[PDB]
């Protein structure tokens, strides 16, 4: 539109538009500055009236001289979705920056979009099967829920998500997305590649995931809506597709800690820790744009980096609301070199239900959460004293519990090379039995280094002899 | 003398250009200027002062610019005549710069002339796409052993080394340039390695005394040294480690592979924190401002293998965290772990118990670190993480765990561990450490008692040399083991064990 | 928008001023007025140059308005308005920073330039008229805008000059060239 | 000075011209400060604390603040929807909801 | 060779006082106006060339 | 059943729950998903009191199960520091206990 204005501040990444006409942006519209380094897309955010905007700058504001003039976009900018979106990275502002050169599209949609409503929900309940031993056994995944990944790069955010990727995402033949904010560029890099290896994206043949990459060299600003537009390739599957979806991002904190470092500069008093005052409402809409509709179900993983693990930091906080599983992942059982390093007395999921995994499966749970626990209530007592100064019944669940924790490392499949050990996968079926048989100590009379980084039952009788000999 | 040849520069020194704008400075102080006019003003500009002091203005601000003193308050003064330089802030970049320390704006503190240097280049330069990226495959051999197994390290590699503060922090970074300096005095591009050494927030002092151990081992005419030291403006320690970077990747455009370490990253987090809370900007988590993790992140990711295609680039990346007192949750250490892959946390317990270097087995990882290893460090490394996560498992009960198994283990365990101790500033080579790592795995370092072990490395090796160095020259083309290799070695190494 | 976007602390009320006359297209005729009174104002020494500053009510500072708007006979009426402003939102102070600013906005409406040529002494007038006329030849003043130049003396500028005008100012000094020699011999 | 909420070169350029509020702001008033889904509108000169306000763009709105500048009104649409200078009118009624 | 690179150091700072000699003879002499002058059409010149 | 701030999944979670045990027919459920406005999510549990005081009022005798107050806090606490008020310890506004206790 010709609708222009100049630019009167530059007051970091949120300069702020004086617009000469008496026609104004609205907010949430979009407005190109065209630079000699391309264009730089703003984004409206406020009016500060006196005919002058404030916008949030999705792309660097190195140069800028001030009075430059600003050109009205219009409106959300509006990504291109499509099956020509699969397989194809694509930049914040939506360019292809895998060099298939422009995506040719049918249907572009606004970035901005509105949560489906009350009314329009479909309620899962479908067991989703990692065949992760530790997912299984304490919070298996299910069809379109929102599970997540608390813990910080110190339990290696992505090496998590990869298993997830290699195992679920091989097996789900609807469409798939991976769109990562603030990742570490060469991570990415691998993923790309090893996306095209295992050739769910063939740049010949056919791809049937998509990515959204957003590298946290990327300004904060543009970080903010990497999120918003990954959610909008969802929704066209989700919604005009209809083809089932799986979901991940990574990592999530990185949107927050976006949105916090912008808040200050929009002129907000912060909140708490630093969070920004709409850290609530700003986490609402994003997480209520990835639910399963009567339209479609998507499956979405989400990954927070919680600052130095302090949960009670506001934006972890807020992640909970969100979720229907968790596994937090702790540091001390990564330094207990457990991996995988899920907390097992902070897991949770909704589907841990005696009617969905059946009683038999919830009565072997709750074994294993009441063993654990005394075996973590204990730790005190054992530390101070020796073990042989515990009460007789306790020693033996004490023994119990050390070849249940060393039970639960398998090794990694997509850590096969970092491990270095060939990796496993377990049936849920199969885990069962395995547990339940670990339970009733039947092949307790072995090394507890027997139990220690091996998959099934059986797996672990073999290498009892293994270290026999 | 020299003094006719300074006169003739000044007479050479005459201008008559005119100045397209100036401003007046106002309310000043606080390391940050605000200046009326300065309406052409490009964002992120240098404007020199008529203090002669450079600043970067920041703040462009309706009626008003606000300059960040680049330089200390006392020079500039209230209502002087701010001139624009006109130039975003760029620093020289060129051949010329190796064999010389310069200060962060690129003046030759070395004093060994005006610098050659190419071109300049703009201090922020946003790092490679992911396509530019290709994965790293091609080692970096920091002649410590542990730091060669237990955690390789590569081209282009983001790594992390964490710990306890001047526990000799920098020897280990100067023992991986000391071990590259063979490869360095090689006259292969490819294996020659342009070395930075970033010194920020470091006495002027320590830094001499650096300068002073790197020329004696005569390793500064392959090395720049960037420095921005205590005394130094906390503005320009904080545009220090950037405008490092930039230099550096002029080395890694012209493809060659390279290396940055940056000594601390810890103090550029309490400069940058300095400079937020003087710009009156809110703190943020444990009062160091919420940007922290966009200035740290912005600056790690400019360190990068480029692809083959895009020119084989590389410039591995070294940085330095201060922690206090050890506890990695801490924010801003964890704010760094996140950005870096691998960590080389140390210990000051094992420091203090003689483990010099001193480098922490649980706490050491490297996430990406198995592509660069050579593979006759892989063969000859024999999962010996997993070995010593045994070791450090057996120890954690023996003070139990009585049985022979486990004693076996401890016996290997602790007698690997004084393999693992190197003298600083001595590094081993590659070729050398290849045996060393043969014997302890294949467990014929039980044959040697614990005491003489210090005894046995030094003569197994001299031993190896006389025998066969055929045997070392050919590992060391070949970069692996053949079954004849292998078993050539495992005969020559129980040859001298016996012996 | 109109020419000049000042925008100052209160000038907000300068440039309200004048784009509000400019469109009555009495601004010449405000300046004017506002000038007369200000100048009155000036000359008034007990009060409004001595209760400048104000601690005065509402209702009184309505009747020092009163006052001051019998003083004169002409004085527009967007002036008047505006007194009614200063008298509302109980600023006086900012009399004065206003006359400055729609002066400024005023005379960027007849479009007379400003400079300065600031020296340590003051100078011959056969320089001054020199350095004038070869200003205006200059591109560096526009065809249809006019010169004021104001040689000023800084005696803080030992000898040298700088020559400055529409904020673009050539500085062939003394000091500068001083601190570039000594500089070079430090090298 | 200090920052006044009259500064708003609009209000402030009809107080020049003579022109005057004129009594409809006791009832309407011309939104100038908006984003973050908080409202403050310059008018509304009579109008209940804690009242309901039909936001022209079709929006409700709480108002909690009532500042003898700008009236601040909470919204409870979206930001996007709303747009600034837009014209509120009053509901007359403080908040209230069906009950049965 | 120490004492030699001493030498000029300091035939560099004693000659740096020579500058303190030089500024206190300009500012002295109606050079300080005559020189002035100089600037001054140098100025005019350099204007012109505008 | 007052559910303030919690995701549209778990209310409808919740419905399905009560549907299955037939219950919803005595229950009435307020909500104020996450999603919604903070004004709204403010406003929510003061109104579902009134909705409450219908049946107290009528004599009737009613259970009124506000899930979660800590919700309402952070929701009056976007508002306030949006309203610009000086915020109480913890951010949350300096009035946060006037608005609760009443």
């Amino acid at each position: 539109t010709p609708i222009t204005g100049k630019v009167t501040a530059v007051i970091g990444a949120i300069v702020d538009v004086h617009f000469e006409q008496s026609e104004l942006p609205a907010i949430l519209n979009a407005l190109e500055i065209k630079t000699p380094q391309g264009k730089l897309v703003l984004e409206v955010a406020q009016h500060l009236g006196e005919n002058t905007v404030r916008t949030i700058a999705m792309d660097g504001t190195e140069g800028l001289v001030r009075g430059e003039k600003v050109l009205d976009t219009g409106g959300p900018i509006s990504v291109p979705v499509g099956r020509e979106t699969l397989g194809r990275i694509i930049n914040v502002i939506g360019e292809p920056i895998d060099e298939r050169g422009p995506i040719k599209s049918k249907l572009r949609k606004p970035i901005h979009a509105d949560p489906p409503s009350f009314a329009e929900q479909s309620t899962s309940a479908e067991i989703l099967e990692t065949g992760i031993k530790v997912v299984d056994l304490l919070a298996p995944y299910a069809r379109g829920g929102k599970i997540g990944l608390f813990g910080g790069a110190g339990v290696g955010k992505t090496v998590f998500i990869q298993e997830l990727i290699n195992n679920i995402a091989k097996a789900h033949g609807g469409f798939s997305v991976f769109t990562g904010v603030g990742e570490r560029t060469r991570e990415g890099n691998d993923l790309y590649r090893e996306m095209k290896e295992t050739g769910v994206i063939n740049l010949e043949g056919e791809s049937k995931v998509a990515l959204v990459f957003g590298q946290m060299n990327e300004p904060p600003g543009a970080r903010a809506r990497v999120a918003l537009t990954g959610l909008t390739i969802a929704e066209y599957f989700r919604d005009e597709e209809g083809q089932d979806v799986l979901l991940f991002i990574d990592n999530i904190f990185r949107f927050t800690q976006a949105g916090s470092e912008v808040s200050a500069l929009l002129g907000r008093i912060p909140s708490a820790v630093g969070y920004q005052p709409t850290l609530a409402t700003d986490m609402g809409l994003l997480q209520e744009r990835i639910t399963t509709t009567k339209k479609g179900s998507v499956t979405s993983v989400q990954a927070v980096y919680v600052p130095a693990d302090d949960l009670t930091d506001p934006a972890p906080a807020t992640t909970f609301a969100h979720l229907d599983a968790t596994t937090v992942l702790s540091r001390g059982i990564s330094e207990l070199g457990i991996y995988p390093a899920v907390d097992p007395l902070d897991s949770k999921s909704r589907l841990l239900d005696a009617a969905v995994v059946g009683q038999e499966h919830y009565d072997v749970a709750s074994k294993v959460q009441e063993t654990l626990q005394t075996y973590k209530s204990l730790q005190d007592i054992i530390a101070i004293l020796g073990m042989d100064e515990l009460s007789e019944q306790d020693k033996l669940t004490v023994e119990r519990a050390r070849k249940i924790q060393r039970f639960l490392s398998q090794p990694f499949a997509v850590a096969e090379v970092f491990t270095g050990i060939p990796g496993k996968l377990v049936r849920l079926k199969d885990t069962v039995a395995s547990f339940k048989a670990v339970l009733e100590g039947k092949y307790d009379n072995i090394p507890e280094h027997a139990f220690y980084m091996v998959g099934g039952i059986e797996d672990v009788v073999a290498k009892a002899e293994k270290l026999a000999a | 003398e020299v003094s006719s040849i300074l006169e003739e520069r000044i007479k050479g020194v005459s201008d008559e250009a005119n100045l397209n704008e100036t401003g007046r400075v106002l309310a000043v102080g606080d390391g940050i200027a605000r200046v009326f006019g300065l309406n052409n003003i490009q964002a992120e500009e240098l404007v020199e002062f008529s203090s002669g002091v450079k600043g970067m203005a920041l703040n462009l601000e309706p009626g008003q610019v606000g300059i960040v003193l680049f330089g200390s308050d006392r020079l500039v003064k209230e209502g002087e005549l701010v001139k624009r330089t006109g130039n975003i802030v760029d620093v020289p970049v060129g051949p010329g710069l190796l064999g010389r320390v310069v200060d962060a704006l690129g003046n030759p503190i070395d004093g060994k002339g005006p610098i050659d240097a190419a071109g300049r280049s703009r201090a922020q330069v946003k790092a490679p796409g992911i396509l530019p990226r290709r994965s790293v495959h091609e080692p970096v051999q920091t002649g410590l052993k542990a730091v060669d197994a237990l955690v390789p390290i590569g081209r282009g590699q983001r790594e992390l080394i964490i710990g306890d503060r001047q526990t000799g922090k920098t020897a280990v970074a100067l023992d991986t340039i000391l071990n590259q300096k063979r490869w360095n005095n090689g006259s292969d591009e490819s294996k020659k390695l342009y070395c930075v050494y970033v010194a920020v927030g470091q006495k002027r002092s320590t830094v001499a005394q650096l300068v002073q151990t790197l020329e004696q081992h005569d390793a500064m005419k392959y090395s720049i040294i960037v420095a921005a030291t205590a005394s130094e403006a906390a503005p320009l320690q904080y545009l220090a480690p950037f405008t490092a970077a930039s230099i550096g990747e002029w080395f890694r455009d012209n493809g060659k592979h390279a290396l940055i370490v940056y000594d601390d990253l810890s103090k550029q987090a309490v400069a940058y924190r300095q400079l937020s809370l003087l710009l009156r900007r809110p703190p943020g988590r444990e009062a160091y401002p919420g940007d922290v993790f966009y200035l740290h992140s912005r600056l790690l990711e400019r360190a990068a293998k480029l692809s083959e295609k895009e020119g084989s680039g590389s410039l591995t990346a070294l940085p330095v965290i201060e922690t206090q007192g050890g506890d990695v949750s801490a924010y801003i250490p964890t704010n760094v772990i996140s950005i870096t892959d691998g960590q080389i946390f140390l210990e000051a317990e094992l420091f203090y118990k003689g483990i010099r270097p001193a480098i922490n087995v649980g706490l050491s990882v490297s996430r990406v670190g198995s592509a660069a290893q050579v593979k006759a460090l892989k063969q000859v490394a024999g999962s010996l993480k997993l070995f010593l996560a045994q070791y450090r498992e057996v120890a954690a009960f023996a003070q139990s765990d009585l049985d022979a198994s486990t004693k076996q283990t401890l016996v290997r365990g602790e007698r690997l561990t004084q393999l693992l101790k190197q003298n600083q500033y001595s590094p081993l080579a590659t070729e050398e450490q290849v045996p060393l790592i043969y014997a302890g795995v294949n467990g014929h370092l039980d044959g040697i008692e614990l005491s003489r072990i210090g005894e046995f490395e030094s003569s197994f090796l001299s031993y190896l040399k006389s025998n066969h160095n055929e045997l070392l020259t050919e590992i060391r083309e070949k970069g692996e083991l053949s079954k004849e290799l292998l078993a050539s070695l495992k005969s020559a190494t129980e040859s001298f064990v016996a012996t | 928008p109109p020419p000049v976007r000042l925008f100052g602390v209160e000038g907000t009320y300068a440039t309200a001023l004048y784009q509000a006359a400019a469109k009555n297209s009495s601004i010449d005729a405000a300046f004017q007025s506002l000038q007369k009174v200000e100048s009155t104002v000036k000359k008034n020494p007990k009060l409004g140059h001595l209760l400048l500053n104000p601690a005065l009510s509402l209702k009184d500072r309505n009747s020092v308005i009163d006052a001051i708007v019998e003083t004169h006979k002409n004085l527009d009426g967007y002036v008047v308005n505006l007194l009614k402003v200063l008298s509302e939102n109980n600023r006086l102070g900012c009399f004065e920073k206003i006359a400055s600013d729609f002066g400024v906005l005023n005379d960027a409406h007849n479009g007379l330039l400003k400079g300065t040529v600031t020296s340590a002494e003051p100078l011959d007038p056969k320089s001054f008229k020199r350095i004038e006329k070869a200003l205006s030849a200059s591109k560096l003043v526009g065809q249809g805008k006019s010169l004021k130049l104001e040689n000023v003396v800084k005696p803080e500028i030992k000898g040298g000059l700088i020559v400055e005008l529409g904020d673009k100012t050539v500085d062939l000094s003394i000091s500068t060239k001083i601190q570039k020699l000594n500089k070079v011999l430090e090298d | 000075t200090k920052a006044q909420p009259t500064e708003v070169s609009s209000i402030l350029e009809e107080r020049i011209k003579g022109v005057s509020d004129e009594a409809n702001l006791n009832e309407t008033g011309r939104v100038l400060a908006v984003g973050d889904g908080i409202a403050r509108v310059f008018g509304l000169n009579n109008i209940q604390a804690e009242e309901l306000v039909e936001f022209s763009s079709g929006v409700k709105g709480m108002a909690l603040n009532l500042e003898p500048g700008q009236v601040g009104i909470v919204l409870f649409g979206s930001d996007r929807l709303v747009k600034e200078g837009e014209l509120v009118k009053r509901t007359g009624n403080i908040v209230d909801v069906p009950v049965g | 060779v120490r004492y030699e690179a001493s030498l000029r150091q300091l035939e560099q700072r004693q000659l740096a006082k020579s500058v303190i000699s030089r500024v206190q003879s300009e500012l002295g002499n109606p050079k300080f106006q005559e020189k002035v002058l100089q600037q001054s059409i140098s100025e005019i010149e350099q204007l012109l060339s505008k």
